């Protein structure tokens, strides 16, 4: 869903602590200004993904003090208030299995902007969506929440997929052994397998590689006698330094433009996935969708969202 | 450059500033004083030779 | 339903007339293009490392072999300016086509037909959508069915009469504390519990929470009559 | 030390905060380099010691102000840096000057960051607060209880796409 917010300064990146280099940069017009506005827009769009995905509701749905689920154990998906940061047991693994380094970037001239929506607030959104799914069923996303017992909610979820409601009460005992055992497999799989979240790790790795390259290009001379501005200024004549400064600014300007270009491309890839997630939040989670293999293999029953760093995880219960 | 409000007007190139947050400039920390630490060499180079 | 709709459309007129920022999504397109076109032009006045931005000044000043160096700087930068413009336009071209495809999807699902997708045509149960023309875009008026008021009732999973559990064929069982009624989930329309509204499955010893009541048999009074 | 200065060390010119370093360079090693190959620390040529160099001048400057028709009040936000130069308060985004801190949560108006938002409210002035996540709704839940809508309303939603 969300990608790391980064703000690069085209004034400092191209010309470090240099008056002459900065003066020659003015001859290129607004290229500097444009490269900063482009990255600014990205950071703004990254926050929009959280608003169009994580928060689907304007209210906080709370669970009852006496919780009777009819033989199901939801303790894994529900938040534990005893933890320092409110999260569900499953979100605990989702946070730990996804990976100072940023401090070195701050000293290199790369500004790391904090996200508008904190991780704790993301856990509250899911906790509200999970609480509503159990108590309010499908009616909290389509309008005013209606009280329904969770036992009868599934009776409607089975009728929608073609299964007569009369299968629930007889096999409900086995329906519990299957679900409760299924959730146990989710915890074992997420805890044992650390590569299942690689989809999210690829986002962090992609940004890390882009930021590392962005810094390493500063050390290159770009054909100039030396890559350090203080060296050429303390050696060459005034007109000779301008010649070398032209080569340094030219390359550093192209390297920054390439960086901004790639970030805009990746910004289009994340916004595409964010829209796919938002579509699933409405169809798979809030309501019940009859689409084929959109909510996962089998006839869709219910979906429980789970918070994950820079993304969202979906647990799809299918028949 | 008068106050933060005026800086927003030139940033927007308009005298009407809409409700919101707008970035003006960077945060510059100037050096306190010039520091010089060199090795101790009392010998003169034989350029005469 | 006629008063609610006409009153609703009246609110759309007042909201659209009063609020001019609702279309800002369309104004962003005009502002974005205006900024890109303006920026593209302002680059012509930049020196791009050249002694001067004017082509005649350089050609009319420096010697033929010297001018080519300075003119090349203007060509290189101005060439880079076009590459910057085209690059940004191609990126924005990918954004508009995404919204256009989304609109095209809504025209088929929401407008032409009736969509069962959840919250795709807007909050509530989608009834119909009326498109409206707007500059460089579309405007969708989504008529939806939103429930207003509700009341808490007592429910039971099944009724036990002849010894076999009785279940609703459509709707749910509800009671105000006296008699058990059958009702739809979207609205409250009292209906007597009867064999025509229910079906027989299993027994009364399986369903947990089953209640005992008299299931009306339309054949009983007819056979007695 | 403990100050940003313009330093010249054994011919190495630059600006940065100078602080005593805990890293021990080998007797033959002088200037160190970080992951970015920039100088991490130096060896003083006069009195031998390892001196850390922390670059200076980090963070941006943002202006938080309501509409012009509202008022001319402004709240300066220093990004990625705490309060140094100097309603002077600190946030997770950085030093925020010109905005009061209200513990009461409100609906986000002007977003800042890390769940903090600003607004112009009550003798009115800019205030900072934690973004409100919405009213708390406790859903009644019982096995035998159900809610059947007794009324309906027809709504018209306006959606626009370019």
């Amino acid at each position: 869903v969300s990608m790391t917010k980064t703000s690069v300064d085209c004034t400092m990146y191209i010309c470090g602590d240099s008056t002459e280099c900065s003066n020659l940069l003015l001859q290129y017009g607004s290229f500097c200004t444009q490269l900063n506005r482009a990255l600014t827009g990205i950071a703004v769009e990254q926050d929009k993904n959280t608003q169009e995905v994580f928060a689907q509701v304007k209210q906080i749905y709370k669970t009852p003090p006496i919780k009777d689920f009819g033989g199901f154990n939801f303790s894994q998906i529900l938040p534990d208030p005893s933890k320092p940061s409110k999260r569900s047991f499953i979100e605990d693994l989702l946070f730990n299995k996804v990976t100072d380094l940023i401090c070195a970037q701050k000293f290199n001239g790369l500004t790391v902007l904090p996200p508008l929506l904190t991780d704790e607030m993301i856990a509250q959104y899911t906790s509200a969506l999970l609480a509503g799914t159990i108590t309010s069923g499908w009616t909290f996303g389509a309008g005013a929440a209606l009280q329904i017992p969770f036992a009868m909610q599934m009776a409607y979820r089975f009728n929608g997929i073609g299964v007569t409601q009369n299968v629930l009460y007889e096999n409900q005992k086995l329906i519990a052994n299957q679900f409760n055992s299924a959730i146990g497999k989710i915890q074992d799989s997420l805890s044992s397998t650390a590569s299942a979240l690689g989809k999210l790790q690829d986002v962090v790795n992609q940004n890390a590689q882009a930021l590392n390259t962005l810094v390493k290009q500063l050390s290159s001379n770009f054909g100039a006698i030396s890559s350090v501005l203080n060296d050429i200024l303390s050696r060459l004549d005034p007109p000779e330094a301008e010649v070398q400064i032209d080569r340094l600014i030219t390359g550093r300007l192209q390297s920054l433009q390439t960086y901004v270009t790639q970030q805009l491309i990746r910004a289009a890839e994340i916004r595409a996935s964010a829209n796919l997630a938002a579509t699933k939040m409405s169809e798979c989670v809030l309501g019940q969708s009859k689409r084929v293999d959109f909510c996962g293999k089998g006839y869709h029953l219910m979906s429980f969202p789970q918070s994950a760093p820079h993304g969202v995880v979906f647990l799809h219960v299918t028949y | 450059a008068l106050d933060p409000l005026s800086e927003t007007k030139c940033t927007l190139k308009s005298f009407t500033v809409e409700k919101g947050i707008y970035q003006t400039s960077n945060f510059r920390v100037q050096p306190t004083e010039s520091i010089v630490r060199f090795p101790n060499i009392t010998n003169l180079c034989p350029f005469g030779e | 339903i006629a008063n609610q709709f006409n009153s609703a459309i009246g609110k759309i007129q007042d909201s659209l007339s009063s609020t001019a920022s609702a279309l800002g999504k369309l104004q962003d397109v005009v502002n974005q293009n205006a900024q890109a076109l303006n920026t593209l032009v302002k680059q012509l006045s930049s020196n791009f490392g050249a002694i001067s931005s004017v082509l005649n000044d350089i050609l009319s000043r420096l010697d033929p072999p010297e001018a080519e160096v300075q003119i090349d700087r203007l060509i290189t930068g101005r060439l880079q300016s076009l590459q910057t413009y085209v690059t940004q336009q191609l990126i924005r071209a990918a954004e508009i086509r995404a919204s256009a495809n989304l609109a095209a999807t809504k025209m088929s699902e929401c407008v032409l037909g009736q969509s069962k997708r959840v919250d795709f045509c807007g909050k509530g149960y989608h009834l119909m959508s009326f498109p409206q023309s707007a500059p460089h875009g579309v405007v969708f008026l989504h008529v939806t069915y939103v429930p207003a008021q509700e009341k808490n009732f007592t429910t039971a999973p099944a009724i036990c009469h002849d010894g076999k559990a009785h279940f609703p064929r459509e709707g749910v069982f509800v009671s105000n504390g006296t008699h058990w009624f059958v009702t739809q989930r979207n609205f409250y329309e009292p209906q007597i519990i009867t064999t025509d509204n229910t079906f027989v499955s299993g027994n009364c010893d399986v369903v947990i929470g089953i209640v005992n009541n008299t299931v009306y048999d339309p054949l009983q009074p007819e056979l007695d009559s | 030390k403990n100050k940003c200065v313009n330093f010249n060390f054994n011919g190495l010119t630059g600006t940065g905060v100078l602080t005593e370093s805990n890293k021990k360079f080998l007797p033959f090693q002088q200037f160190g380099r970080d992951i970015a190959d920039t100088t991490d620390a130096v060896r003083d040529p006069q009195t031998l010691e390892i001196l850390d160099i922390t670059p200076c001048s980090f963070g941006g400057v943002s202006v938080i102000t309501p509409g012009t028709n509202t008022s001319n009040q402004v709240a300066v936000l220093y990004q990625g840096v705490n309060c140094t130069e100097v309603n002077v308060f600190q946030t997770r985004a950085g030093c925020l000057i010109g905005a009061e801190h209200v513990n009461n949560s409100y609906e986000c108006d002007i977003p800042i960051g890390a769940g903090i938002c600003a607004s112009y409210q009550t003798s009115q002035s800019i205030i900072a607060y934690t973004m409100s996540l919405g009213a708390e709704n406790s859903v009644a839940y019982s096995n035998n209880s159900i809610a059947i809508p007794t009324n309906f309303t027809i709504s018209v939603t306006t959606e626009i796409l370019p």
